[PDB]
DNA sequence: CCTCATTGTTATGCTAGTGAAG
DNA sequence: TTCACTAGCATAACAATGAGG
């Protein structure tokens, strides 16, 4: 950390971006905690996630979890794109089956 | 004109059902109605709950789209 | 106004557990 | 046997809906 001002500004805007993404992907705070626990092997309670989204955590804990959340959002967005493509594919397949029936 | 918090999947399903149940048998208080609604919801399968959960997700997403600066603020007792 | 009654999401008050200084 | 922080565990608040205190 060069200075706490710019770093904490970047972190508090990253927190809003994180909340925005988790909302547009449909995860509850407990869901993010459970998935972080499952793909990194360390449990995270909904409480710590709420505190993170409220910038109510030690700056060291904020920066300690920021990379974890970045990997989590990468995997979540991959899963969302996968599900979206698969749903459209099955819809085209249903069109084929229904018109060909 | 105050912003209300978005409703989860249960509230969506219950809001759909209790209107029908009030039209069905009036003079029935929403207390017994809500007891019966929760008892019924507990018995539904995930296949049956899926669309209302997805509707609640869409509702929260649209809520943040409408009110980007919303923050749930209760009043502790 | 208010209370009820429900499940689910979110904020937070109260703990036990951890060091640090004297 | 003192103070500051840390992280869950719990549980209240509040969304809907309207009848009747």
């Amino acid at each position: 950390g060069a200075d706490m001002k710019a770093l904490q500004k970047e972190l508090e805007q990253f927190a809003k971006l994180l909340k925005q993404k988790r909302i547009t992907l449909g995860y509850t705070q407990a869901d993010v905690g459970l998935t972080l626990g499952v793909l990194f092997g360390k449990v995270f309670s909904q409480t710590t996630i709420s505190r993170f989204e409220a910038l109510q955590l030690s700056l060291k804990n904020m920066s300690k979890l920021r990379p974890l959340l970045e990997k989590w959002v990468e995997e979540a967005d991959n899963n969302e794109n996968l599900q979206e493509i698969s749903k459209s594919e099955t819809l085209v397949q249903a069109r084929k089956r229904k018109r060909t029936s | 004109d105050r912003v209300k918090r978005p409703m989860n999947a249960f509230m969506v399903w219950s809001r759909g059902q209790r209107r029908k149940m009030a039209q069905e048998n009036p003079k029935m208080h929403n207390s017994e109605i809500s007891k019966r609604l929760g008892a019924e919801w507990k018995l539904l399968s995930e296949t049956e709950k899926r669309p209302f959960i997805d509707e609640a997700k869409r509702l929260r997403a649209l809520h943040m789209k409408e009110h980007p600066d919303y923050k749930y603020r209760p009043r502790r007792k």
